[PDB]
């Protein structure tokens, strides 16, 4: 049986299994029973991508078997083989969809099954910023548990997102691999069809970030081949179904690597028996590049350990919190004041503890020097300090400035981790991440209570005050140069951000100062200067140079952009906005929802459904994606009347932005704790009830001019 | 019917009609209905008791010649003599190359330009290379190659790419080759009156003779040419008659021997000759090549290709050819007569190829560069006799990419090799795409033009059909030049003509769907390639989904080529019927029984679309046999 016949045989078996499980759903639930995946806006993504049709009931699921049949043409030509691979992918999705119909919870821990849309958008940024070099789809079984654990942890230590299908899930558990979405080790399921759950991640990436409409299958296949850096490692004996599923991965442009003897196809299907070189073979086959990090600490330092969890039973000592106040500060000084590679520790070390999880004050004073180092770069360094400290195994860092929290686990301590290794990590990452400006870096870790008390008020508090003052002193009128971030163009070619003092990047990780620091550090980076000349309308937020820049960067996809409006040529979003705001014409205002919120909205749509209406780099009036810091902005919907249009917000988001929103709404002379007027899901969620609440509460939206 | 599918050819045919000169098409028309006996191969003239003609229809008319020879005997002897003549042409070419290799020196006109290739060849000839002078090695290699032509004791030397299974099959069949000239002499002896009167034995002798062409003569000629003049690599060129320049001296190199054309190319950069071209009122020197010598200089230097066999006369019809320099083979003698109607100097250079009423300037191999310089100076001085009012150069030229030697193909295949897997510098990626079925097979398109077929029509149709069916095509000779003129030798052609699997392969490897592997002797390269693939897969060459096609062949060399390709285990399609239809036993041997002997056989198909269909079906049959 040659390659073509193996793939055709596998697709027929996939079709046979899909027909059998659909018959069970019809007999048990009927053709009128609803068919859906948990928390998705694209129905069944593979069928929606291939045909544009949304499948909602069981009767339509049975009619989707004809899609599988039409994709299996048994002629030995490459196009038919790729179509047959897509037939297996469609059949696998139908099988997985029928699982949720038959069982309310078809997947138990540790398997996650289907991956919701908010999770995909959460990992959308890491993908664009390169935080995630690629996606390792590992399925099958390795010869032993340690071999699987070594390969999986090798991918994990390199920052790749690895997905597991089959017995490698159990082998990795025996190998003590830390699994989780935040640990970038996702077990999908023990059945081969569970590999469709990572396929739909790539498919929805084209739908979400690429802005490709459903039914444009070739554009979606082209997108996944160029944009999604996924590859398959198939271990253990491969059945015909596994090979046919691999042809589906090849159809999406994902190369398939295996330890089995197969009819190899160059750059697409490769055999690598040497398990010690499988990771390197896959990175070359998928053109994935990872920068090598060197750190003199006896612990594993990877980005995937940012989500590590340490139980209180096995915690060595904790700093910060309400136990003993701790602080962190990055300050710039003269060349002679800081000498390179001086990690001094003041006070007791971490090994002097002789008890249960101990309380000890902490202080991290970081002194960097350089010719191009100014006071404005300190916030960026201190912000990345949190990520630097959280990448160490056995170390969790929470908070910022003097409201920080550091915990060291016993696992890291038993490996020789001490307090000077904090300085080692900080020094290495400061000279590595910010080598353009940070010529020298002297880091001192303080555990003496008196020294921590006296240096916190002498060096840190005044700088916190000056940073807050500088942040409060920045408005769009004060500045004379905006910045444009095109980092997200790796997945949304038509999307260009314009970060202003009063409007940060919709991802929430790029601010005006962050953009200004990225431009200074990397003049060829995504952030570039955009002068605010050629003003057309200050109320709606229009500048001629901004339009010129957006046309140039987006290659003419977007010609006109307004920065302070939601209904006239709004700035595009891609997929990464923390919150999304949509107009509510019945309430004469706008509703808002964050990504973490997973309930309904007065518009009748969840966050995923709402967000599937304004992404991909397409100008969509009425729906705007933005960060949480843009909610309480004087330029938030300035053209449409400002903050008065906010009529419904989630309670968690309302509590997050209450103080800032009240302070900004005080300009409308609504001195009423304006956050109280806005409805929330704990008060009312349907349009009738929220409108009644607005009428009773005297909301400014009802008294304003019509928004549409 | 139309004379050609090429528009430049048609414009020049109109001009030739206006000028009152006759072409090969006109002479073909004048020949009218050709003799049926000779067309069927049932005419014999091997002794002066004849001429004898027997009926091409068994059971009717005269059955035997005067000596008693049957139609099958007459047909088999005629076929064998065609094979012997083709083998002689190729072997004489290779012999000249081997002698040139023997006369190489560090400070001479002929040097060694590819030392690595020479060392590999020396390994193949059991010549020591470590700690030795490169020219001592070259002379030893040339001695071994020359011994392949005329050794009377011992076994000949064959390339390592030839599978052991094929050698053993040849030995069991009785066709294992001897020295090349010895096999030619044996074939000529057995066709003498009153010798071999058994068709099966006659065909086997012809196969044995053709093997000395494919694996010894052509192979050694190609490899020694690579050693002396450089291994071809990917290179751009232009093709068709539009490459001629009105305002420059136009020197057209026609023939097969590469040493003369190499020396002419070198002489064209001589400062004195460039100054002389300027002084006669020309912008410069424009060298253009035709047929196989054009293929050689184009593969190695990017010299523009003016045209293939049936275009040679039309090159003169433009009125822009100042000098037409010819060595041997496929040089229409009518050129001499045609040259009287224009200013063109028609220069013969080889003692083997005197042509009446041409200007004879013997190419001196003792001083090749000076001899080439004086010949080129005659061509340049003829520019003063140009009549610009008679000049018409059609503005039809086409970009082409060529230079795909086996080494160049392996270098290209190295791109799609994962570094962590390997190995490098093998044909393994090609074997992988063939085994997986992404490529259905590989087909060699070779051969001449023939007035019996609309010129270049069969070549182009066969090539387009094959690449549309995900069959990668390698081309040589006049077929390669037809592909170049048409525009198939382009990377863009992959997305314009190829099927899905071949288009993907071309994109991944960055090659055209059609690979120009050189001249007619460079068909040995094809053998080499196939052999390597077979040796990588541990099978004989008859187990692979490969084929050869000669859509428009005319020459005895083409007959010998097809015979040794079939004998090597590669099915061959002939687009022009050979004169064998009069002998039913010979037809049955060539098209049916041959498969029992060597695992391949001839296919006679004059319809190119049907030929493509048959090739695809046969390749699928062999794939199903092989399990892929
Ligand atoms: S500023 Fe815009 S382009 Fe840059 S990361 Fe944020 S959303 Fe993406
Ligand atoms: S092939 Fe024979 S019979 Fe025919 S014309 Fe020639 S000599 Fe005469
Ligand atoms: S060899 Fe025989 S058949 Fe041929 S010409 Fe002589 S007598 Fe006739
Ligand atoms: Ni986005």
């Amino acid at each position: 049986m040659n390659l073509f016949q193996t793939v055709f045989t596998g697709s027929k078996q996939a079709l046979a299994a899909a027909e059998g499980i659909v018959k069970q759903a019809v007999d048990e639930k009927g053709r009128d029973y609803k068919v859906a995946f948990p928390d998705t806006a694209y129905s069944l993504p593979v069928i929606f991508a291939a045909t544009g049709k949304k499948i909602t009931n069981v009767g339509e699921l049975e009619g989707a078997l004809d899609i599988v049949r039409s994709l299996i043409v048994e002629e030995e030509m490459l196009d038919k083989l790729l179509n047959s691979g897509l037939a297996t992918a469609v059949a696998a999705e139908i099988i997985e969809a029928a699982k949720y119909v038959l069982s309310d919870a078809p997947y138990a821990e540790p398997c996650v099954g289907f991956i919701s849309d908010p999770i995909i958008r959460s990992l959308g940024v890491p993908l664009v910023t390169g935080d995630i070099p690629g996606v390792a789809v590992i399925l099958g079984e390795c010869p032993d548990s340690e071999t699987a654990a070594k390969i999986i942890k090798d991918y994990q230590s390199k920052g790749l997102l690895t997905c597991l299908v089959g017995k490698v899930i159990d082998q990795a558990i025996e190998g003590k691999v830390k699994m989780g979405l935040d640990l970038r080790v996702i077990p999908l399921g023990y059945d081969v069809t569970s590999v469709i759950h990572v396929v739909t991640i790539a498919i929805r990436a084209a739908l979400i970030f690429g802005g490709i409409k459903g039914g444009q299958l070739n554009d979606i296949l082209k997108y996944t081949a160029e944009r999604v850096p996924a590859f398959v490692n198939a271990f253990g004996p491969l059945s015909e179904l596994v090979v046919s599923a691999g042809a589906g991965a090849i159809a999406l442009g994902f190369p398939v690597l295996t330890d089995q003897v197969v009819p190899e196809v160059p750059t697409l299907l490769l055999t690598q028996k040497d398990y010690d070189k499988m990771v390197k073979t896959s990175l070359e086959a998928r053109n994935i590049k990872i920068k090598i990090t060197e750190i003199p600490i006896p612990v594993s330092f990877a980005a995937a350990f940012e989500g590590e969890r340490i139980r209180k039973n096995d915690m060595l000592a904790e700093f910060g919190g309400n136990k003993t106040k701790a602080w962190e500060l990055v300050m710039c000084a003269d060349q002679g004041e800081v000498e390179d590679h001086k990690i001094e520790v003041i006070g007791p070390d971490i090994d002097t503890i002789d008890k249960a999880p101990g309380r000890m004050p902490l202080g991290m004073l970081i002194k960097v020097s350089g010719t191009n180092m100014q006071k404005d770069f300190e916030p960026v360094l201190e912000r990345r300090l949190h990520y630097f400290l959280n990448y160490i195994e056995g170390v969790m860092h929470v908070g910022q400035r003097n409201l920080t929290w550091v915990r060291i686990g016993k696992e890291a301590f038993e490996k020789g981790f001490r307090l000077k290794h904090f300085g080692e990590v900080i020094y290495a990452k400061m000279l590595d991440e910010f080598g353009s400006v940070v010529d020298k870096c002297e880091v001192t870790i303080i555990t003496d209570p008196g020294k921590a008390e006296e240096l916190e008020g002498k060096y840190a508090v005044p700088r916190y005050k000056e940073r807050d003052a500088r942040l409060e002193s920045l408005v769009d009128e004060k500045v004379d140069t905006f910045y444009s971030c095109n980092l997200c163009q790796s997945f949304a070619p038509a999307h260009v951000c314009i970060v202003t003092p009063e409007r940060l990047g919709l991802c929430g990780a790029v601010s005006w100062l962050d953009a200004k620091a990225t431009l200074e550090l990397n003049p060829t980076g995504p952030c570039q200067a955009v002068p605010k000349e050629g003003v057309v309308d200050e109320n709606l937020g229009i500048w001629e140079k901004v339009n010129e820049t957006v046309s140039k960067i987006s290659q003419g996809a977007v010609t006109s952009v307004t920065l302070y409006s939601i209904l006239q040529d709004p700035m595009t979003s891609c997929g990464c906005f923390e919150c999304i705001t949509g107009i509510m014409p019945e309430a004469n205002g706008v509703v808002m929802v964050n990504r973490e919120f997973g309930a309904t909205t007065p518009l009748g749509m969840t966050f995923g459904e709402l967000a599937s209406m304004t992404g991909g780099g397409v100008q969509t009036p009425g729906f705007m994606g933005h960060g949480r810091q843009f909610i309480a902005s004087k330029k938030f919907m300035k053209g449409e009347g400002g903050l008065g249009r906010i009529v419904w917000m989630p309670k968690e988001l309302k509590d997050f932005v209450a103080e800032k929103l009240n302070k900004t709404a005080k300009e409308l002379y609504n001195i009423d704790n304006f956050a109280d007027m806005i409805c929330d899901e704990t008060i009312a969620t349907e349009s009738e009830e929220v409108v009644k609440f607005l009428e009773e509460k005297g909301h400014p939206a009802l008294k304003m001019d019509p928004i549409m | 019917k139309a004379k050609s599918i090429d528009q430049a050819t048609l414009q020049l045919l109109d001009k030739a009609k206006q000028d009152g000169v006759e072409t090969v098409w006109d002479r073909k028309a004048d020949m009218k209905v050709q003799c049926g006996f000779g067309s069927a191969g049932v005419c014999c003239r091997n002794c002066s008791m004849g001429p004898c003609r027997v009926s091409p229809v068994p059971g009717k008319g005269v059955e035997r010649g005067i000596c008693g020879a049957t139609a099958d005997v007459i047909v088999s002897r005629n076929f064998a003599r065609m094979v012997a003549a083709g083998t002689a042409a190729h072997s004489d070419h290779g012999r000249s190359i081997a002698l040139s290799l023997y006369h190489t020196s560090k400070d001479g006109d002929i040097k060694v330009k590819d030392e690595n290739k020479l060392k590999e060849v020396a390994k193949s000839f059991n010549v020591e290379t470590e700690g030795r002078d490169i020219y001592d090695i070259a002379h030893d290699v040339a001695k071994e190659g020359l011994s392949n032509y005329g050794k009377q004791l011992g076994e000949v030397t064959l390339p390592p790419s030839l599978p052991e299974k094929r050698k053993e099959l040849w030995r069991k069949l009785g066709v294992y080759p001897r020295a090349v000239d010895r096999e030619i002499a044996a074939v000529m002896h057995s066709t003498h009156i009153g010798c071999n009167a058994d068709a099966e034995a006659m065909i086997k002798m012809s196969m044995r003779c053709s093997l000395t062409d494919g694996w010894m003569g052509s192979f050694m000629g190609t490899e020694f040419s690579d050693i002396m003049f450089g291994t071809p690599h990917s290179i751009d060129t232009e093709a068709n008659l539009g490459v001629l320049e009105k305002n420059s001296v136009n020197v057209v190199l026609h023939g097969h021997e590469p040493l003369l054309s190499e020396m002419v190319v070198e002489a064209a950069s001589d400062p004195e000759l460039v100054e002389l071209a300027k002084s006669v009122g020309a912008d410069g020197i424009n060298l253009c090549g035709m047929c196989c010598t054009g293929n050689e200089v184009s593969m190695r230097h990017g010299i523009k290709i003016a045209g293939n066999f049936m275009q040679q006369e039309l090159a003169v019809v433009t009125g822009a050819v100042d000098g037409l320099i010819v060595d041997v083979q496929c040089i229409m003698p009518a050129l001499a007569k045609l040259s009287k109607s224009y200013h063109t100097k028609f220069i013969t250079t080889s003692p083997k190829a005197h042509i009446t009423d041409s200007i004879y300037m013997e190419f001196d191999e003792e001083n090749p560069l000076d001899s080439a310089k004086k010949i080129l100076k005659e061509a340049i001085l003829n520019f003063k006799n140009r009549d610009q009012s008679k000049v018409m150069i059609p503005e039809l030229k086409c970009k082409a990419i060529l230079g795909y030697s086996v080494e160049e193909i392996i270098n290209k295949l190295d791109k799609v090799v994962n570094t962590q897997i390997g190995p490098m510098q093998t044909v393994k990626p090609l074997a992988d795409v063939l085994v997986s079925g992404v490529l259905r097979g590989a087909a060699a398109v070779v051969g001449c033009n023939n007035p019996k077929v609309v010129q270049d029509s069969a070549h182009i149709e066969t090539i387009k059909g094959l690449i549309k069916n995900d069959v990668i095509v390698v081309v040589t000779g006049c077929a390669a030049q037809a592909a170049a003129k048409y525009g198939l030798l382009q990377k863009e052609a992959a997305e314009k003509y190829a099927g899905p699997g071949l288009a993907t392969v071309c994109k991944l490897v960055d090659i055209p769907p059609v690979l120009h592997m050189g001249s007619c002797v460079d068909i040995s390269r094809i053998l080499d390639l196939v052999g390597r693939v077979a040796n990588l897969l541990g099978v004989d060459m008859s187990d692979l989904p490969v084929a050869g096609v000669a859509p428009e062949w005319m020459s005895e060399k083409a007959v010998a080529i097809g015979t040794y390709v079939v004998t090597s285990g590669i099915d061959t399609w002939l687009g022009v019927a050979p004169p064998v239809t009069g002998g039913p036993e010979v037809v049955d041997i060539l098209t049916n029984k041959m498969e029992d002997w060597v695992g391949a056989k001839f296919f006679i198909e004059t319809d190119p679309h049907k030929a493509v269909e048959q090739i695809v079906n046969r390749m699928n049959e062999k794939r199903k046999k092989l399990g892929i």
